[PDB]
RNA sequence: GGCCAGGUAGCUCAGUCGGUAUGAGCGUCCGCCUGAAAAGCGGAAGGUCGGCGGUUCGAUCCCGCCCCUGGCC
């Protein structure tokens, strides 16, 4: 999780150390955080309450001392003697909740079972509840981006505010703010395997704490406002320092540690019982903390119950470690443990504050629990020991942020901002050498430095300068064609939909396809939203037919839908390629290898029709959808593509075998059209007579014809010819044969009669075409047009076996 | 006054029309359009875009992966790999727009959809700055939200951009509305495509079409945009 | 910034008419000789107030076009006279409609920039030149084939050409009966966008057809595109998941009542529950009465948040029936 | 293969289509399209030129 | 990962811990009616009650698992 919660009082406190009297409106602070790159999710205040809300002491009803000896009476949490907060009769708790009532952290709008129990000495019985609880405070819920793991604490966010407001900042992790505890010897024997990714491991024990002691109210309150429930002073300080400095801390029971501590990779099948009392199956790529007996903690995730601080621990060994971010993120996501420590370790933690944050816990623990800080310390800092945790320096021009932003910043802006975020900046002519601080591993390239200068100066100063328009070529031929196809279909009565690539469950089984059908060879999705729809679409019809059913099932029974989208047609099993190094450009052989591993994804156009094709009106009763309407959709797409198509009968499911046409462009098959099979319509719940079209736009070649027609000024000759052919002879084949024979005099040919009957014969039909002959340079005689007609008749007899009607 | 429309006109989809209008806006500014496969390799969808190895978006939680496991093949979480293919195939300078189908793990409700269309821009040339990005975003906003449209950028983070920013739009037809993201092309992305970061800079941006169409027209239920109901498309007219 | 809204609309109108069966021509600005005398226009007709060219190629054609119809009809005659009898032509061009006599402006010194007032003076001295769209139809509107003998051109085809231009312009138009030459007075509609007149459509006057040598039943349409405001609608449909109710209402009105006026009265009375209304019957049988006609409309009621009962839809139908009785004098059939 | 196009498709004029192709060519390079009156004053047709 | 609460006709939803869901509203069909319609009146069609199994002479209703939704986390 990228969530970070802290109250305004704690954030203002750290900022006010360097800038005394600094205080801004929470609305203004939200605009400042949102302006420097921190997304604010919510700005929730506390409470509020008024009137009878005070703190009392208990003496399961019991007398509650509301103050000044005015005892009033009113679940398993508190006992006798614990200071509690009560909304005295006539309550006004958020929002409008009106004997007495012992309030809780949730009823008062302050935290998360039982009632609220203030620690002994937090407030005299009778003090103002709103003043003790600090209800005037405001909690900020921030969503920290993964590149700013240093902002997972008050230290980082207070530093960001000091940068935005140009303030003097006092690092709460410095040795002037955290006095270095003495180092008089080792704290505990420690062994570490250097191949596990640990950068630093620090240990310091605390001796003789009071088990019955509890954390003060200011410490417990800041934990609840940050989303962490208080437990005991030993654990409360470990979570409090994590929220303050960003270095997560974990407390162990010093007396419950047997032998030498050891950071080591886990083993297969090894299970460690964490602090929550749950068995966790571990992997060989996990980091652990073990001793001579069991496992003490999981590296950077959560401690184990073997060394868990109980409610009676007196000797505590505090841990300050720096784990590998990749190993922590890989481990916490496997067993689902988004703990506060794992979320910060995966975003990297400042390795230079390990001892500083360690000494922060010891002094804070011994103060509130009455312990004695041991002057021993074991600080393993790698092999060889690392004493400088600074990242490599970065070089960039002094005006690079000015060029990237397009703003002429005042001189010294880049150097001031980079030093403001904690980087060492040296000058060498016009080149800056920038060494980022140890808490900024994200700064690695000049672009990272540019972001820091631009976000701190504010992106509002960047002007709006439209770049010069390059000499573009515009829409390609295929892009223009898809528009024309969409326009032509929409103007013909079709409604476009957005098809879904996930096929319905067993759609091809409903279509009755064979087992070896190429459309069944789909691409499966590993994690689909519906477990019964993992296969990707090899055809746009199921998505269209699904939308057709949706419209019909809702009262729209006369539908004509179309869609233009790609399909997913794999040619082999799902095969991936190896990782190509990102530090260079992949060669053309590796690029072609990447394309070959991907399934064929051609762009298809498809359409479905059902109900009335033409609606009824004052002209007539309308016309139901028939297969010819699907064939006309082919012609509409063809005219939009400026190509000639031919239709031939074909048997291709889910289309009706006697009402299906295969569309060809020249000699290449581009798709099918016609009416769907009645069995497919019945099993799929489709309306009767449903027709469908689907074409492959990639198979249709882009054409750019340049016609040069010559309008003849001479009169035309009109003639009609009737030809008798077999029933299975397509009318287009007769028209093509007549055209091929008539010659250049034939200006136009149109079919206008299809006649069957006993005068013609069984399984035969008569076709009458209207012919228009015209010469380009003369007036024709009737014999001249009849000669071209007789040649067309002879050409029809030789190609389709036509007989002149007698 | 008798009805004479014997063939009632249909309708192109509003998302397609919005995509066409967005395309014409950038064509008029010298840009071009590019297409890419929806089933994309992990090399072009994550690796070439400076996504870390253990990035949470590379898991089975947010990205539709292709079976079997560890196949490095997935449905694209953005049209950015289309720009990577353009940066590898075309010569510099490059001013291209990618409008294609995008796939995310979010469920389909009144304000989210797993299958949405987004527009992503990519400009790489000598001397491109954030001011050139903001000027392009403003021209994009004015063409889609009116002459009084203005954009605002707030610093953010994206793996393939540095510095990164989110874009908010202001339109006087409803305040600021979250529109999309932008930023300068990360030098790692330029090195992953054989381009010198010291000689060529560049910016990028990306907005969702269903998102843009939702708050602009005031469409309440976004499920009506993808379910293909005729009652949703017809009021938008026939089309261009 | 690319194409303007007007330039973009001119493309869409041309595409829609071409895909609907019309053939684009380039109209000549020079009017034919005495074409307005063939149309029978009055002496004070605004279309006669033309701009004349001093040195035309043909001395009998000096006047510039105030309307696009004469050039379309001349191109219509050429096609028909050469064996192309079933033709639908359209054109998109400007006209020249002066508001005064030919008045010139003196020579402005070109050594400087003309002031904004001098630029406005040069524009006021020029005749008004708005963009017009027009079309003409003759012969068969739908050709013959294996479906049947085809359908000859009628006035409804010209009315449909208006709705094609309207849908391409994304504007709502209304058609009203009008007497405007050269159209047939009983088959002529005046097109309105809201309350502004933008043109006319229908069948041409039979006398104008005889005097002009036009085919019988010739229809025409002309619209002023400048009088049509460029619209940019932003619809926000709310698809209701609840079922609809289907009912039909048969109303008897006088023959002169337009069918759209009855539909507008039914919608005004039905309310928001009415999702769709469509006329599908115009009956003029003897049981209806002389000069009276019966109109039957298909109604589709749907609620956005509930499932209606038959009484709920009937209550909206009855309210629609009363609205028609009050606005167009409709009587419920029975 | 029977004829099914009951509405005979028309055609935009080639000159109009060429002008549209020419316009898109320059608009793709950043240019814009302007219009003017065919009946023009002699000041703008000759004197200003 | 927790008990729960939900998936039921074309659409929107009620209802039963075992033999009939005499399911509702709207949608579909027939008759009277109309030139043809609708309404009205009078008749009907249509669900394998979330899937695979378990018990039972018999399961929408009880055991188990899962598919998908909210809830509260
Ligand atoms: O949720 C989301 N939908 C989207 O399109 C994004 C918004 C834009 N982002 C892509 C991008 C980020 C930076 C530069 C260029 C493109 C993704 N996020
Ligand atoms: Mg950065
Ligand atoms: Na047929
Ligand atoms: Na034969």
């Amino acid at each position: 999780s990228n969530a970070m919660r802290l109250p305004y009082s704690w954030l203002r406190e750290v900022v006010a150390v360097g800038a005394s009297g600094w205080d801004v409106t929470p609305g203004e602070l939200e605009q400042t955080l949102l302006r420097i790159g921190h997304e604010v999710e919510e700005v929730i205040p506390l409470g509020p309450v008024d009137g009878p809300v005070t703190v009392g002491r208990v003496a399961r009803a019991c007398a509650v001392d509301i103050g000044d000896r005015q005892y009033r009476e009113i679940a398993t949490n508190f006992a006798v003697g614990d200071l509690v907060v009560v909304a005295l009769p006539g309550a006004t708790l958020p929002g409008g909740f009106t004997d007495g009532m012992i309030c809780s952290a949730a009823e008062l709008n302050l935290g998360a079972s039982g009632i609220l129990v203030l620690p002994p000495g937090a407030a005299e019985p009778g003090a103002d509840g709103a003043g003790v609880l600090g209800l005037d405070d405001v909690v900020f819920h921030l969503a920290i981006t993964p590149d700013r793991g240093y902002c997972m604490s008050v230290r980082g966010l207070a530093r960001e505010l000091a940068c935005a407001y140009d303030l003097d900042f006092v690092d709460p992790a410095s040795n002037s703010r955290v006095p270095p505890l003495p180092i008089e010897g080792p704290a505990w024997p420690l062994t570490v395997q250097p191949e596990t990714g640990v950068r630093r491991f620090a240990l310091r024990p605390v001796i003789g704490i009071d088990p019955a002691a509890v954390s003060p109210w200011w410490l417990q309150r800041r934990l609840l406002l940050c989303g962490i429930r208080a437990t005991c002073p030993a654990v409360d300080v470990t979570n409090y320092v994590m929220l303050e400095l960003g270095h997560p801390m974990h407390a162990h029971d010093r007396n419950r540690i047997s032998g030498t501590l050891g950071v080591r990779f886990a083993r297969s099948g090894e299970t460690a019982v964490t602090l929550d009392g749950i068995e966790r199956k571990l992997d060989t790529a996990d980091v652990l903390i073990v001793d001579d007996a069991a496992t003490a903690a999981i590296g950077g995730v959560m401690g184990a119950a073997s060394t868990e601080v109980r409610a009676d621990s007196t000797d505590v060994l505090l841990e300050a470690a720096i784990w590998d971010p990749a190993a922590v993120s890989r481990t916490q996501r496997r067993l689902h443990l988004p703990s506060e420590a794992a979320r910060r370790y995966e975003r990297t933690v400042d390795p230079a504050i390990s001892v500083a944050a360690l000494d922060r816990c010891a002094r804070l623990l011994a103060d509130i629990a009455g312990g004695e800080v041991s002057p021993t310390l074991t600080d393993w800092r790698g092999d060889p020991p690392c004493d400088d945790w600074s990242p490599p320096p970065i070089r960039m021009g002094v005006d690079v942020p000015d060029r990237i932003a397009g703003v002429a910043y005042p001189q010294g802006t880049t150097a001031r901002r980079l030093a403001q975020i904690g980087a060492v900046v040296t000058h060498d002519g016009d080149t800056l050498t920038v060494t980022p601080p140890s808490w900024r591993p994200d700064l690695r390239q000049p672009a990272d430095l540019v972001e820091e200068v631009l976000r701190l100066e504010g992106l509002e100063v960047i002007p709006s300068v439209l770049p010069p328009a390059p000499a573009g070529r515009g829409l390609t031929a295929g892009q223009q064609r898809r528009r024309t196809i969409g326009r032509s279909l929409a103007l013909s009565g079709y409604v476009e939909i957005l098809p879904t690539p996930f096929l319905p469950a067993g759609v091809f089984d409903l279509w009755g396809l064979e087992a070896d059908d190429s459309r069944r060879m789909t691409t499966r999705v590993l994690n689909p939203l519906e477990a019964d729809r993992p296969q990707l679409a090899t055809t746009l019809l199921p998505a269209l037919l699904e939308a057709l059913v949706r419209n019909v099932s809702r009262g729209l029974v006369d539908v004509a839908l179309f869609a233009i989208a790609q399909v997913v047609q794999p040619t082999e099993q799902t095969r991936g390629v190896g990782l190509i190094p990102v530090d260079r450009r992949p060669t053309d052989d590796e690029i072609a290898m990447l394309d070959a591993s991907l399934p064929r994804q051609p762009q298809h156009v498809a359409a479905v029709l059902a109900g009335l094709r033409e609606p009824r009106g004052p002209w007539g009763p309308g016309r139901p959808v028939e297969a010819a309407d699907a064939f006309e959709a082919v012609r509409i797409i063809a005219r939009a593509s400026r190509v000639d198509v031919t239709l031939r009968p074909a048997q291709y499911l889910p289309w009706h075998p006697g009402r299906c046409a295969q569309v060809f462009v020249g000699e290449s098959s581009v798709g099918h059209a016609g009416q769907l099979h009645p069995a497919v319509i019945e099993r799929s719940g489709l309306p009767k007579g449903t027709c469908a079209v689907e074409l492959n736009l990639d198979a249709i070649p882009c054409s750019a014809p340049l016609p040069a027609p010559r309008v003849s000024p001479y009169p035309a000759v009109f003639q009609d010819v009737s030809l008798v052919v077999a029933a299975d002879i397509p009318a287009q084949a007769v028209a093509d044969a007549v055209r091929a024979g008539a010659g250049d005099l034939l200006e136009d040919i149109a079919l206008f009669d299809v006649f069957t009957g006993p005068q013609i014969g069984e399984h035969r039909k008569s076709l009458t075409f209207a012919l228009r002959f015209r010469a380009p340079d003369r007036t024709l005689t009737e014999d001249d047009a009849s000669a071209a007609r007789d040649a067309a008749v002879q050409s029809a007899a030789e190609r389709v076996g036509a007989v002149l009607r007698g | 006054t008798l009805p004479s429309t014997r063939v009632p006109a249909g309708a192109r989809h509003p998302i397609i029309m919005l995509a066409e209008h967005v395309a014409d806006t950038f064509i008029a500014m010298g840009w071009e359009l590019a297409e890419g496969p929806e089933v994309e390799t992990e090399q072009f969808n994550f690796d070439a875009l400076n996504f870390p190895a253990d990035h949470p978006a590379r898991g089975e939680q947010d990205t539709f992966y292709i079976a079997p496991e560890d196949s490095r093949q997935l449905l694209r979480t953005h049209t950015s790999p289309v720009q990577i293919r353009t940066l590898l195939a075309r010569e510099l300078p490059v001013y291209i727009i990618s409008i294609g189908r995008t796939f995310r793990t979010d469920e389909l409700d009144a304000t989210h959809t797993p299958i949405f269309h987004q527009v992503e821009g990519l400009a790489v040339d000598r001397g491109l700055s954030m001011a050139h990005l903001r000027g392009t975003l403003d021209a994009f906003a004015r063409a889609e939200f009116g002459p009084s449209a203005r954009t605002r950028i707030r610093p953010h983070f994206f793996p393939f951009t540095e510095p990164s920013a989110e874009v908010d739009v202001w339109f006087a037809n409803k305040a600021w509305v979250e529109w999309g993201g932008c930023g300068m092309v990360h030098p790692n992305v330029l090195r992953a495509t054989g381009i010198d970061p010291d000689l060529y800079s560049g910016f990028a941006f990306g907005m969702g079409l269903e998102r843009t169409l939702q708050f602009r027209n005031g469409i309440p239920d976004m499920r009506d945009m993808v379910e293909g109901d005729v009652r949703f498309s017809l009021p938008f007219g026939v089309g261009a």
